[PDB]
């Protein structure tokens, strides 16, 4: 009279998509995806991603790739570190890429687990403990280039305007970007100039990232930049976030994936809190600041719900907003952000909210 | 009867453990979980068996036999759990039995999502 | 100057310990055993069990038997089912049984995963779906026979006083039970008259079990016997654990391990709810019974703390129950039960706790 | 109070307290293993008024402990210096890089 089937794909279209990882660190080794629709807050799936997974859709958007490690016994046995290919509709598993045994283990930054512009490689953070930037060549299904040059350095920023390139930020306050051959090695690499202090004032690695230019906020609210337009990255900053009226109440950034920005209008959104002092960079904020990147100005201010961690849609101008549990959607079409809804339970422990992407 | 099929009931209703026919149901609601009563959420798959048992329904007055599949091979959905347990048996009468994992002859056997399928009256 | 060190051993003496099996449902790849000081509430360390793990301590106090089901990848690849021996003193993993992939995936009643009375072979319960026994030679790290002459019963019930027999519960509402030879194949068996209708009083199958009996109670509030002193099993029931009051109210028995028996005094211990119907049978203890089996009479009744199983330490003369989450102590010494601590968070989902041997 | 992440040692912890997972601040509880690496964190002593090296070791090998969960954040800072950076895991180059619980082991001034 009835009868059960599988083989179903995602009931909501592609454009209606978010992805929240969810590290479950209560339990880690049940690290998931869960795919929801932003529009309605109808859950849609899950892909499974075993101990501290990471994840990103395929610049096409055909594809899911995960990034996770695991033991022939879980907790004794072999170590296998792999990339997973996943079909975005079918959300089932297609192919796996061997990774050797050092990729990051670590919260879900954006900048661990990234892809070249052309969609044509993965490129991921390794750590041994030292640290190196792994390719993998998503055509040929295998890694293809161990990064020993951004030995020292953390996280993956890739440039927007070049087909396969990408920045990383160093440990003596500089950029080192890299150029890949078609084969995915290292054609060219390049070092800036120190961009900020790391005794004297940190940058969170977050890029709010345009076409051409990458910016950073720093422990104390200040804002750097890099430009790479031309083949060579040009260093700036820093400026404040702070008017004189904000100084008062030491409004600092904190959060995770704590920024973002808004393309067209250069509009860029940080997580901040009051009472700002040593150990509060990763505080849920209290506001939102919306700042013209342009005249260096805040536009905007609004409450930050406990917010840690963000997204930007470039094509329908919304923010997604991330507390750990629950996800707020924003339309951002104007200077100051209109709440539109909350899902709530998207997740137990997740610090990252991705859409899938359109256009 | 409208009664008879999920689809076009409110989902408020068809995802709530009171719903006539979740009467024996152990585990998370499919329908909660990208999937509806009758389909597994995408990338998890039917269990070839189940337990088995009768629902009333309120609506149309009459009972009818539920067959109680699982869908398997993804980790666990998490929302909608259920508990229910009309005229559920322990193992010695095991397909009655909803204690135990209906996945368990599946290729993976990880249980993803239950669900309440119709048989008939 | 500190140094952190490992290889140290639980800080509590063995007759302090107790083990909550935590299915951990809402991850259920991630079950674990937790073990607990019960004098003081104390958390003393944790064995990992993947998914749905069933435990057991070795008769002789030294060991930990777990038994679990591993895929290569947890949700593809080829599946591993085993039985793992961990020492108990250390926590760590020894030993690795292969079983055929059948062992029973489901809630941890005791009655699962067994061992005889010598100790020398574990007893467990398969489903494929069809069911059969399944019997590991411990010493040998062997899978050795398989008791298909089981098929269409459940779960084992050790018979405490032979060496290497135990009981099941059969489909026509007798038992069968069987002798294993020195080397674990079934030497000898016998089935029992009918012991219970299974279409009009079902009983729970977990026992509360003497020495040389067993007793169960039904959906419906009566008692049934399996007497095993002797050559054959005598089988006896109903009586009613009913008054006329009691009935009135529909009081019924509700849990999953519900019952325990004081093997001193011959108390058994019931977890029961007023207003009984059809699907109570696993509803929230409103109240613990403790009946003298001789007299069949109720000598108490205390709050049931919304307790779902329960076991019973006989030289301390304690009684554990768990409602999910929190274990509560209490001294049985005196007919009517006495408080003596709850252990707060001690599982997410646990429907099984277990004393350390002492004997 | 050792059990409190405001205890004055548990300054740059992100995990679970060892001395609620059957261990202590300077052992790993029965099982899990010592991370022969780790983040770094300076803590002040309020009974002395003195800073302190506070290395961080993980407990590796078992799943996570779920018990005493803190994310302090004094003087941490991101990837780009590595050894202060607590939000990666400390066990990533053990035998088994399985996440248990994290210690506060007292190095130095
Ligand atoms: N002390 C660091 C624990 C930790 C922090 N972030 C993590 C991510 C995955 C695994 C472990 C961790
Ligand atoms: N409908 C069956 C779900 C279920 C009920 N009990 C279980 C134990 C382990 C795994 C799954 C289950």
């Amino acid at each position: 009279r009835e009868v059960l089937t599988g083989g179903h794909s995602v009931s909501a279209p592609q454009e209606n998509r978010i992805y929240v990882m969810d590290s479950v660190f209560m339990h880690l080794t049940e690290s998931r995806v869960h795919v929801y629709d932003y529009t309605n807050g109808k859950f849609l799936g899950m892909v499974p991603t075993a101990f501290n997974g990471h994840v990103q859709v395929s610049n096409d958007g055909k594809k899911i790739y995960t990034m996770t490690t695991y033991h022939e016994r879980i907790t004794r046995g072999k170590r296998s570190d792999v990339v997973e290919v996943w079909d975005a509709d079918k959300l089932t598993f297609e192919k796996e890429i061997s990774l050797p045994p050092k990729r990051v283990q670590g919260l879900n930054y954006d900048g661990l687990f990234r892809q070249t512009t052309d969609g044509k490689f993965i490129v991921l953070q390794n750590a041994s403990p030292a640290t190196s930037i792994g390719i993998v060549d998503v055509a040929k299904g295998d890694y293809v280039e161990d990064v020993t040059a951004a030995a020292g350095c953390w996280s993956v920023i890739p440039q927007p305007n070049r087909p396969r390139s990408f920045m990383t930020i160093c440990g003596d306050g500089g950029l080192l970007t890299i150029n890949l051959g078609e084969d995915g090695k290292v054609a060219s690499q390049s070092r800036s100039k120190q961009m900020f202090s790391v005794k004297d004032d940190p940058i969170f690695i977050a890029p709010a990232l345009d076409k051409d230019k990458a910016h950073f906020v720093s422990y104390y609210g200040n804002v750097y930049s890099a430009d790479f337009s031309g083949d060579e990255v040009k260093v700036d900053g820093p400026w404040s976030l702070l008017n004189d009226e904000d100084k008062a109440k030491n409004w600092v950034p904190g959060g995770y994936n704590l920024v973002g920005l808004h393309r067209a209008s250069g509009r860029m959104y940080v997580f901040m809190h009051p009472d700002g002092k040593e150990g509060t960079h990763k505080f849920p904020a209290a506001e939102i600041w919306v700042m013209d990147t342009k005249t260096k100005q805040r536009v905007a201010r609004i409450p930050g719900r406990d917010a840690l961690s963000m997204t930007i849609d470039q094509q329908r101008n919304l923010m997604l907003t991330l507390d750990g549990g629950n996800v707020n959607v924003y339309d951002i079409s104007q200077p100051e952000p209109k709440l539109l809804r909350t899902i709530e339970g998207a997740a137990e422990a997740s610090l990252q909210v991705q859409f899938h992407p359109v256009g | 009867h409208i009664s008879l099929n999920p689809d076009l009931a409110n989902e408020d209703e068809v995802n709530s453990c009171d719903y006539w026919r979740h009467c024996a149901v152990d585990g998370f609601l499919c329908s909660c979980c990208g999937g509806t009563t009758t389909t597994c959420p995408p990338g998890s798959t039917p269990s070839p068996i189940s337990w088995i048992g009768t629902c009333h329904n309120p609506h149309d007055g009459k009972d009818y036999l539920i067959s109680y599949h699982d869908c398997c091979g993804k980790t666990a959905c998490g929302r909608c759990q259920c508990n229910t347990q009309t005229r559920e048996r322990p193992g010695y009468e095991f397909f009655l039995h909803n204690d135990v994992n209906w996945c368990m002859a599946n290729e993976n056997s990880t249980f993803h999502c239950t669900t309440s399928v119709l048989v008939g009256l």
